DNA sequence: CTCAAGTACTTTTTCCGGTCATT
RNA sequence: UCGACCAGGA
DNA sequence: AAGTACTTGAG
């Protein structure tokens, strides 16, 4: 009932993520960014409030990690990688390929510590 | 040589690591309670909190130590005068009594004479500096 | 000991006796062994009453 | 035995060189501590270990 | 471990994390009190991108409750390694504080991706200065992020 | 879905243990009834939204044919569960008067978080009958199933009488089990009841002790 | 030990008077923020004042004791990492020759 | 943090909020003095510390005989003259990194092969 | 009128010549 | 002919 | 030193 009002604002972010869409041409417009906003916004409604909270921050991690560049520019071009799986992903995977180097370093070196 | 004074001064840091507002008090011979250091400094002569700060911290590029002194400054703030500090050693009777203790029983090495109030104040500050020094784990 | 420079974590510094009893001990080795040996006499003395009271 | 003695002496030497390695490496901030221990605590275990392996 | 998981090292890692008691204190670098008089706009240019993805989306009644709030802001930086090693997400952390203080404290936070991990707090509704210092004490020493109370440094064994 | 299901698992885990407790106490419940699965559990006591209704869970169990031979005076028990985390003095009387009219000999009340000190001081109000309070979280795990917990067995007035005769014992001379004891609570042990504890020995193979209640 | 002795106890005023006449700023006139590096001088755990260049003062006393003018038993230490200079005329200190 | 004092009576400065112009002021409680706050930061905690490691690096550091000397050449003057201490931070948790001070340029450089330090 | 902290109390292995004062 | 200290033994 | 077994005292 009041959720629909909030759903409107959700799409508006992936609409500027138009301002993210620029370096896709600069290596390897405002119309398809509106279409691709609805490509994820309704796919997140699928992931949420199922059968019968979560959602709000899910959109943030997508915007924040996709905003990135010039490290996630490689992961952002493979996107235009499917736009169906990306929804159920979230956190540590959406990270930079340069950051998932230190994330591997920390986790794989602490495994030799807590294994006494 | 001079009876061989059994008097030991304790300068304590009240509160633990993770306890809000840690205060510094000191036990002075022949006065039951452990009075905040700022009052002692004022009772010795050093009245503005920042001259009292200058007696403890020998560098004003050391905020870590100074931040630890902030609550102690607040504690002492109730008393603003030397006579009001000597009184906070329990009138006229409790003021002379105080005057005498700081001369005779507070830090009786150095001097027990009179005007060396400054010498004892710098020493007090040295003790407080060495206290906060292990408190910071330096 | 005052026969070492600071921040020395080497076997020799923190009491490693490279020598046999037949060979003989260096003065530093002798003193470190002396501290370790004293620990033995203390533990035998300290924990001997504690153990006794336990029986009683 | 004489040659056995040289053999023992170089066993200490190879173990002291093994310590020095782990010491200068830990000084170069490369060491990784096994849980419930400081880099310092974890290092000290290795020292103690190489020197006790050695004696035995 | 459960009989049908005895040798599954991965199952053990999950329990290890699920039982080892974690406090906000363990993942915090420093806490700071800032005088940011307007809630909508932040004096800190590092926190520019934070207010953006939180005020637009979290429009869920947050206007009248509140459009101030408290001018006094409590800001705390978290460690990536501390967050990663003791497996956590800014979202996870943020919601715990948000459910410890309920609706008496307005909590916002930087995303996991961000170069500086931050959590911004404001009171809800005279001498608020010391009144907020008490809130950080209950936040560092009295909050549980993960795990069981009294349980510390849990280790795996083959 | 996230931490919604964790309350559900736990409620079913506790249900099974309550089932086991009543079964092991002497009442008629089947292993087929105990082993009731979670998906099936939900299907019976979960509301239209997947929120479990504890009022439904509440049930009665009657003594097995073998139980009536040992202890004939053993009457049927009523087990109630409350959907209110804090159990009031209003709800407690609705339970207490249920046993009083239906003339139940025993009654187990399974609470969520707490019961009013007002309400909890109504337990000895209905003799000869007795009431027993149990927290859900405590019943999640059947402590009797643990490695170190041997089989404790309730002795009949005659079984007991005989034991003391054969060992030439005064009641005092027997090793005691505390009334508050987790296993004594599991078996609704009453002051003076004796349990025969059968344990395994590295020396005899099997050794059995006895414990008088506190 | 065979070589160890215990200090009999000397007089601190001939060293107190020596110090002030060799560059010791009295504590009664200390300006802590003006000279904040100043090494603090203690004679038998009594903070008398501070010294601007401890290095040269140290050798004055070291060579002064070695000459025989400062009593050989009187032990003096220079704590460079702490900016401190403690002197001991104290009776009870166990010393050894070197 | 770096707090100031009230002039005229050198007493501690306490914060006060000017709710009208929405700005921070540092008021004095030992008189009538006030002054605008420079920084918006009022208080700082710092649980994880990096200050106390280069503790007591006086000019006479190179004169201490109790200190060890090494062959490590200087990054700026390039002298094979050293005096090094372990991280001076007296915490149990501390790492054993070396801090080399040159007997010429009197500048500090470490052995650390992980961090791009400038202190 | 609950429960945190300060208050006080009671333990500390087994057997086996000299010197002092005073009984 | 009384019991305290000190020093010792396995 | 570590229990016990209480008073003493705050919310
Ligand atoms: N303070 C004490 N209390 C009780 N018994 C003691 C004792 N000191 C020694 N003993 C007795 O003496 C036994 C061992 O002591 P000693 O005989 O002096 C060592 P040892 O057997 O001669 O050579 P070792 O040192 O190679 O063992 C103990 O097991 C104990 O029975
Ligand atoms: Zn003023
Ligand atoms: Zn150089």
């Amino acid at each position: 009932e009041k959720e629909h009002k909030l759903r409107y604002n959700a799409e508006k972010m992936f609409s500027t993520l138009s301002k993210f869409i620029v370096p896709e041409t600069i290596e390897a417009v405002i119309s398809i960014s509106q279409e691709f906003a609805h490509n994820l916004e309704e796919e997140l409604y699928k992931a949420c409030l199922n059968v019968e909270k979560i959602y709000t921050e899910k959109v943030r991690s997508l915007y924040s990690n996709l905003k990135d560049k010039k490290n996630l520019e490689l992961k952002a071009h493979v996107v235009e990688l499917p736009l169906n799986k990306l929804v159920n992903m979230n956190a540590s995977e959406l990270a930079n390929p340069d950051l998932q180097e230190f994330k591997e370093k920390r986790d794989k070196i602490i495994l030799e510590n807590f294994i006494v | 040589k001079g009876s061989r004074f059994i008097s030991t001064l304790q300068v304590k840091l009240y509160g633990r690591e993770g306890s809000s507002a840690r205060t510094i008090k000191a036990t002075l011979p022949y006065i039951k309670q452990d009075i905040p250091i700022v009052i002692i400094f004022r009772a010795l002569g050093i009245i503005p909190d920042g001259e009292i700060l200058e007696h403890i911290c020998y560098d004003v590029n050391d905020w870590q130590m100074l931040e630890m002194l902030k609550p102690c400054v607040e504690d002492g703030f109730v008393i603003q005068d030397r006579e009001t500090a000597l009184d906070f050693i329990g009138k006229e009777k409790r003021i002379q009594y105080a005057k005498d203790i700081l001369q005779k029983e507070f830090l009786p090495h150095i001097t027990q004479l009179e005007g060396f109030e400054s010498r004892k104040a710098f020493f007090l500050g040295y003790m407080i500096n060495r206290l906060l020094l292990c408190a910071l784990d330096r | 000991l005052p026969h070492f420079s600071k921040d020395d974590y080497s076997p020799e510094s923190k009491g490693f006796v490279e020598n046999s009893y037949l060979r003989g001990l260096t003065p530093q080795e002798f003193f470190f062994h002396a501290m370790g040996g004293r620990e033995g006499l203390i533990d035998t003395a300290v924990k001997t009453a504690e153990t006794g009271y336990i029986q009683r | 035995d004489g040659p056995t003695m040289r053999e023992i002496t170089e066993t200490i030497a190879e173990a002291k060189k093994k310590v020095l390695d782990v010491t200068k490496e830990a000084q170069a901030n490369l060491l990784t501590a096994k849980h419930g221990m400081t880099l310092r605590e974890s290092f000290e275990d290795n020292v103690v270990r190489f020197l006790n392996e050695a004696r035995d | 471990l459960e009989p049908g998981h005895a040798a599954d090292q991965e199952q053990a890692k999950l329990i290890r994390s699920a039982i080892e008691h974690t406090t906000l204190k363990s993942v915090t670098i420093a806490s700071e009190i800032y005088y940011d008089p307007d809630p909508r706009s932040t004096v800190i240019p590092e926190d520019e991108e934070i207010i953006q993805l939180h005020f637009s989306l979290l429009d869920e009644e947050a206007e009248q409750s509140f459009d101030q709030q408290s001018p006094w802001l409590l800001r705390l930086e978290l460690d990536r390694a501390a967050m990663n090693d003791k497996d956590l997400t800014m979202g996870q952390v943020g919601e715990r504080i948000k459910q410890t203080f309920k609706n008496d404290l307005f909590v916002i936070w930087s995303e996991d991706n961000d170069e500086k991990l931050i959590i911004r707090c404001r009171v809800v509704r005279a001498e608020e200065d010391h009144m907020l210092k008490k809130i950080e004490n209950t936040m560092l020493e009295n909050i549980t992020l993960r795990g069981v109370e009294n349980i510390e440094r849990v280790v795996m064994m083959k | 879905d996230q931490e919604n299901e964790r309350n559900i698992s736990r409620l079913w885990r506790a249900f099974r243990t309550v089932k086991e407790m009543v079964k092991d106490r002497g009442y008629f419940i089947t292993q087929e009834e105990v082993e009731l699965p979670l998906e099936d559990f939900k299907a019976k006591y979960c509301d239209s939204m997947g929120r479990p209704q504890r009022k439904m869970m509440s049930f009665q169990a009657n003594p097995t044919e073998e139980s009536i031979s040992k202890f004939p005076d053993m009457g049927s028990l009523w087990v109630e569960f409350c959907d209110e985390p804090s159990v009031g003095v209003k709800t407690m009387k609705t339970f207490v008067i249920h046993i009083q009219e239906k003339n139940f000999q025993t009654g187990i009340f399974v609470y969520q978080n707490n019961i009013t000190p007002s309400a909890m001081k109504l337990v000895p109000s209905i003799p000869p009958a007795t009431i027993e309070t149990f927290n859900e979280a405590a019943l999640v795990v059947n402590i009797t199933h643990h490695e170190l917990v041997p089989k404790h067995i309730r002795l009949s007035s005659d079984e007991k009488r005989e034991l003391l005769k054969r060992y030439r014992l005064k009641e005092s001379q027997l090793p005691r089990i505390q009334r508050a004891d987790p296993v004594a609570l599991y078996l609704g042990l009453k002051r003076g009841e004796v349990v025969k504890i059968i344990r395994k020995s590295e020396t005899s193979g099997r050794y059995a002790s006895y414990r008088i209640c506190m | 030990s065979l070589m160890s002795c215990i200090s009999v106890g000397t007089d601190p005023m001939p060293i107190i008077t020596f110090l002030s006449e060799w560059g010791m700023e009295p504590l009664e006139d200390y300006v802590p923020h003006q000279s904040p590096d100043a090494t603090r001088v203690f004679v038998n755990g009594v903070w008398h004042g501070v010294h601007r260049n401890p290095a040269r003062l140290m050798e004055t006393l070291r060579t002064l004791r070695r000459k025989g003018d400062i009593n050989p038993e009187v032990s003096m230490i220079r704590d460079i990492r702490e900016k401190e200079l403690k002197i001991f005329t104290d009776a009870g200190r166990v010393y050894r020759p070197l | 943090t770096t707090f100031r004092f009230c002039r005229d009576c050198n007493n501690m400065l306490y914060p006060r909020e000017d709710k009208e112009n929405n700005r921070l002021l540092f008021e004095c409680r030992t008189c009538s003095y006030v002054e605008e706050a420079g920084s918006p930061l009022v208080y700082r905690h710092e649980l994880i510390t990096n200050i106390g490691e280069t503790a007591g690096v006086v000019q006479d550091i190179g004169s201490d005989p109790t200190l060890p000397r090494s062959d490590r050449e200087c990054p700026k003057c390039h002298s094979r003259e050293n005096v090094f201490f372990q991280s001076q931070q007296r915490r149990k948790d501390t790492s054993m990194v070396l801090f080399f001070v040159c007997l010429s340029c009197s500048h500090i450089f470490t052995s650390d092969q992980k961090n791009k330090r400038t202190q």
